[PDB]
């Protein structure tokens, strides 16, 4: 259960943490209320997972295309911000909180996609897409790279999926239609494509994540990169000559990014509503509470007009609302989560070249819309686990993963969840999972196998050759079966050790006996049992 | 590819539990209600098996599955084979007990999509009038699960076989009485009465090769267990809303 007279506050790794804490100590030398800030991975799923049981934090920020999703679940308490409140924060800003007329979070500051582009290397940044290729070549030839970008998150290829044609739920008569899905789409095809070219061309690596391209960029790698606000502060340190500016057009048209309002809801089970309220509003909203974060990560544009009134005197905050305003604000819609989940798998497949951009999208369009339609119907937690086993034994694994994704607010599950991390190469879940929770006997050799070949997947791309033989035992030696999925004679002595886990001396000596064993390997086999099974009880 | 397991009582059909007054019970149905179904359904099954299917010859020598009897059987055809007059563990003996087996087939083949047929006039305006106060008696039940077996049954990769501990020879009747007839081909029927079904899940396995996944479904603890011992996923069907949920699962291609 949440505690009644602290705060606990939930906001994501790359956001400015350290600076919310800031502001929690002083509402606490205010109030007595101790605030703690988190940064927990996996956020967006966490909350709805740990709300739902009542637990979790009492405030909630993301982006606020998971609140609909949020609220419809009932995990969001409604908030009730006055007419004097309300006003100091832009209307478009409360609009992206807004869901069936009730406003479900506090707005904090909107988030796009910019170019971030080297100065030095990059006086005069690309108009176009079209024009990036060769301009790679040019920089190639000084040892540099021209863009290197997130390409494991959806978030930050949509722009360019968008440009063309693509778009998620169509709008039309006042609200989104979630039959009318744009993934597959000629202009959603050719923005993809253009992607895929890119890598096919040598020009990005599919393999390219968040910190690849922080760390290409802030070391002076890379000409050009793609992300929001809260990134700039890691270049600030890191000396280089940036620019923040318009992102490349495709086929004459703008990049299109899904804006984001970054959000603060509040737990419809906490049991400090009040204090919730007292902290956004009257230390967070402030001039002082905002500059405080955005000192440490920056916002963005904020929602509060009296602060972002400085802020938008700052080019890189007008390159930020350029962007948004050619871009477009997210939905809030519950359905959102299905949209990314569908996009996130095409873009993956696609540029690693698994499928065909047309295959990947199709199945995209397909899968979203399916989704997103799915009935509220709950299976029983054997239902669950029959489904679970029955789609990992027909190998249908695409399939499992969006059932799980269906789970709402055992075993079966979780060995299922371990298998779809795997397949997704997903390797630090993978292991999280495998490693926190007791597992039964029968089920360790698939998971033991899928323990080995991951490490075996990670070592094998950090020695760029083949492992072979003697390289595998090292990493099996490195990495040892956790004892949560690892432990003749032995079957007298498991069914002696259940109806007594203390032999005597002579009970001892009459097992050795039978088992052909001496009575110090019956000994130690007894100690070895009990502290194996003290082991998996502390789980 | 997807081998289901089913069982036939209180899974597929409600009769048994109309004749013990626990399908009223459960159900909160009247219990004189229920009875006179059940009876009238269970003489139904008896005077099919009896007049159509040899049972007063089968009775004490049925077999587990209609394939089973070995015996010098050349093919002859039985259609104007004079059963009542042929005298029926020797040769002269399995031959006639493998004639009324595959002549057994023969019917079922003939008439599993014509029961009213085979019954014939007024028996089968009575059999219809019964079906129709069963389906309101059950609120359903054998609607709901033909139409789970019929979205199975047009799947390309599956499968329905039954395993029930009904003697063969009235599970047929039944089977056929009950509309079951066009879903289950004959050979996919196996009865447990003398061998219990982990048995019939053995050759079932043997039949449908170690590729296949089994599903088991049934609301009794032997397929239960059968299915936990061969480590085939099960779907328990305790009450109706269980068979409601899994034509749901089915729906979605979860199963
Ligand atoms: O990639 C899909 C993902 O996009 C957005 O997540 C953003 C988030 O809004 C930003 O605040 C920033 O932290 O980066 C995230 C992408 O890594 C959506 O908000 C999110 O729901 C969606 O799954
Ligand atoms: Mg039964």
């Amino acid at each position: 259960k949440i505690e009644e007279g602290k705060l606990v506050i939930w906001i994501n790794g790359d956001k400015g943490y350290n600076g919310l804490a800031e502001v929690g100590k002083k509402f606490e030398k205010d109030t007595g209320i101790k605030v703690t800030v988190e940064h927990p991975d996996k956020l967006e799923e966490k909350f709805p997972q740990v709300a739902a049981t009542g637990d979790g934090p009492d405030i909630i920020f993301w982006a606020h295309d998971r609140f609909g999703g949020y609220a419809q679940s009932g995990l969001l308490a409604e908030i009730t911000p006055d007419k004097a409140f309300q006003d100091k924060l832009y209307p478009f800003t409360w609009d992206a909180v807004r869901y069936n007329g009730k406003l479900i979070a506090y707005p904090i500051a909107v988030e796009a996609l910019s170019l971030i582009y080297n100065k030095d290397l990059l006086p005069n940044p690309p108009k176009t897409w079209e024009e990036i290729p060769a301009l790679d070549k040019e920089l190639k030839a000084k040892g540099k790279s021209a863009l290197m970008f997130n390409l494991q998150e959806p978030y930050f290829t949509w722009p360019l999926i968008a440009a063309d044609g693509g778009y998620a739920f169509k709008y039309a008569a006042g609200k989104y239609d979630i039959k009318d899905v744009g993934v597959d789409n000629a202009g959603a095809k050719a923005g993809l494509t253009f992607l895929v070219d890119l890598i096919k061309n040598k020009h990005m690596n599919a393999d390219t994540d968040y910190s690849i391209a922080e760390a290409a960029f802030n070391k002076g790698e890379t000409a050009m990169t793609i992300n929001g606000p809260w990134a700039w502060s890691n270049i600030d340190t890191s000396k280089v000559n940036y620019g923040v500016t318009v992102l490349p057009t495709f086929k004459g048209q703008p990049s299109k990014p899904f804006v984001g309002v970054l959000s603060a809801g509040i737990n419809a089970a906490s049991p400090n509503k009040e204090l919730a309220k007292e902290f956004l509003e009257n230390y967070l909203l402030t001039d002082e509470g905002l500059e405080a974060v955005n000192k440490d990560k920056p916002l963005g544009a904020v929602a509060l007009k009296s602060y972002e009134e400085e802020l938008a005197k700052d080019p890189r905050i007008a390159a930020t609302m350029e962007n948004a305003q050619k871009g477009e604000i997210m939905p809030n819609i519950p359905q959102m989560s299905a949209f990314w989940y569908a996009v996130r798998t095409a873009v993956i497949n696609a540029a690693s070249g698994r499928q065909t951009v047309d295959a990947a999208l199709a199945a995209a369009q397909t899968n979203a819309a399916a989704m997103s339609m799915l009935p509220s119907f709950g299976f029983t937690q054997e239902q669950v686990a029959c489904v679970c086993e029955v789609l990992q034994q027909g190998g249908n694994l695409e399939r499992l993963g969006r059932f799980l994704w269906s789970l709402p607010a055992n075993e079966s599950v979780l060995k299922a969840k371990a298998v779809v991390a795997f397949h997704r190469g997903n390797f630090r879940e993978l292991y999280k999972i495998l490693e926190s929770h007791q597992f039964s006997p029968h089920n360790h050799p698939k998971l033991q196998q899928l323990w080995l070949k991951a490490h075996y997947v990670e070592a094998e791309k950090l020695r760029g050759r083949p492992l072979g033989a003697v390289g595998k035992y090292r990493v099996r030696r490195k990495f040892p079966l956790p004892r949560t999925i690892w432990d003749k004679s032995r079957g007298v002595l498991r069914e002696w050790y259940a109806h007594n886990p203390y032999p005597s001396p002579r009970e001892k000596r009459e097992l050795a006996e039978a088992t052909g064993l001496t009575t110090t390997q019956v000994s130690n086999w007894f100690k070895n049992r009990r502290q194996r099974d003290r082991a998996a009880e502390a789980k | 590819e997807r081998v289901f397991v089913w069982d036939l009582d209180e899974t597929i059909i409600i009769f048994h539990s109309l004749l013990t007054g626990t399908f009223a019970s459960r159900y909160g149905k009247d219990t004189t209600t229920s009875v006179r179904i059940g009876l009238m359904m269970e003489e139904m099954i008896f005077n099919l098996a009896d007049t159509h299917l040899f049972f007063n010859d089968l009775e004490d020598c049925d077999q587990i599955h209609v394939d089973d009897v070995s015996s010098d059987d050349n093919g002859q055809d039985l259609s104007t084979y004079n059963f009542s007059a042929d005298g029926f563990g020797g040769v002269d003996w399995m031959r006639k007990l493998a004639f009324r087996y595959r002549r057994v087939k023969e019917m079922y083949n003939t008439y599993k999509n014509n029961v009213g047929g085979l019954i014939g006039t007024p028996k089968r305006e009575t059999w219809l009038q019964l079906r129709a106060e069963l389906e309101a008696l059950t609120d359903l039940w054998l609607t709901h699960s033909l139409k789970a077996l019929n979205l199975i049954n047009s799947r390309p990769n599956c499968v329905n076989v039954l395993v029930t501990t009904t003697q063969l020879i009235p599970a047929l009747a039944k089977v056929l009485l009950y509309g079951l007839g066009s879903v289950f081909p004959i050979e996919n029927i196996y009865s447990a009465t003398k061998t219990g079904k982990e048995s019939c899940f053995e050759r079932i396995m043997q039949r449908f090769g170690r590729k296949a996944v089994y599903v088991v479904i049934g609301d009794g603890v032997e397929e239960e267990q059968g299915a936990k011992k061969h480590n085939m996923p099960f779907w328990r069907i305790s009450c109706h809303a269980d068979l409601e949920a899994l034509r749901h699962a089915l729906e979605l291609e979860y199963l």
